[PDB]
């Protein structure tokens, strides 16, 4: 079926997006009115890169602002990270930091880390600078892009982008 | 049902949610760590 296998995670606020970037991914599709997640849950895709067909398991879960017991398991083994934030909450922004000590804490050390700055449909509403995120981004060697699970803009872009990293 | 009685239903049904949201962390850790299968979504 496929050549390779990478568990990539979703971190980030209640709120921000995580559930759609993944249901748009492995589904292409978008649900405005999607409720906060419940347990855990994870979807895959298979896609192509250098010639190799690549299985992404996609793990996500509500990002309540305390640690869990499911914390490590959920990190286990996983390749990647997507740490997301709502480009028009600023306060999802600021607890950037608590994910990223959160994943530093659980997570492989050589995992990739992708962070990710949801709903960029909403830039009349902008609440988080693109050069500030970007500059927290390279100086804590993780890769950033800006994305609108709404309106589809660099979903794709993103997942390709941070699996192309691993392999 | 009385004002302080609906608050303290809010406050009642908020603690239990808490706990709930504790007791499924507890029990996926299990899944997790034997068949995780049946948390996949399609
Ligand atoms: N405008 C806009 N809204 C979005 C975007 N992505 C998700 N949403 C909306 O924001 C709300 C939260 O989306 P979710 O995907 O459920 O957020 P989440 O991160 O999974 O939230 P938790 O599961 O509670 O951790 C929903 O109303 C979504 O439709 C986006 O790119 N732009
Ligand atoms: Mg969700």
């Amino acid at each position: 079926e496929y050549d390779y296998l990478f568990k990539v995670v979703l971190i980030g606020d209640s709120g921000v997006g995580k559930s759609n970037l993944l249901s748009r991914f492995t589904r292409n599709e978008f649900n405005l009115e999607s409720k906060s997640t419940i347990g855990v849950e994870f979807a895959t895709r298979s896609i192509q890169v250098d010639g190799k067909t690549i299985k992404a398991q996609i793990w996500d879960t509500a990002g309540l602002e305390r640690y869990r017991a499911i914390t490590s398991a959920y990190y286990r083994g996983a390749v990647g990270a997507l740490l997301v934030y709502d480009i028009a909450k600023h306060l999802t922004y600021e607890n950037v930091e608590r994910w990223l000590k959160e994943l530093r804490d659980h997570a492989d050390s050589n995992i990739v880390i992708m962070l990710v700055g949801n709903k960029s449909d909403l830039r009349h509403l902008r609440a988080v600078p693109t050069d500030e995120a970007r500059a927290f981004a390279e100086k804590n060697g993780l890769s950033f892009i800006e994305t609108s699970a709404l309106d589809s803009t660099n979903v794709e872009a993103a997942f390709q982008t941070i699996l192309t990293e691993i392999y | 049902v009385s004002r302080d009685e609906l608050m303290e239903a809010i406050q009642k049904q908020e603690e239990i949610n808490f706990r709930l949201q504790d007791y499924i962390d507890r029990i996926i850790v299990a899944i997790m760590e034997t068949n995780p299968s049946i948390l996949e979504v399609k």
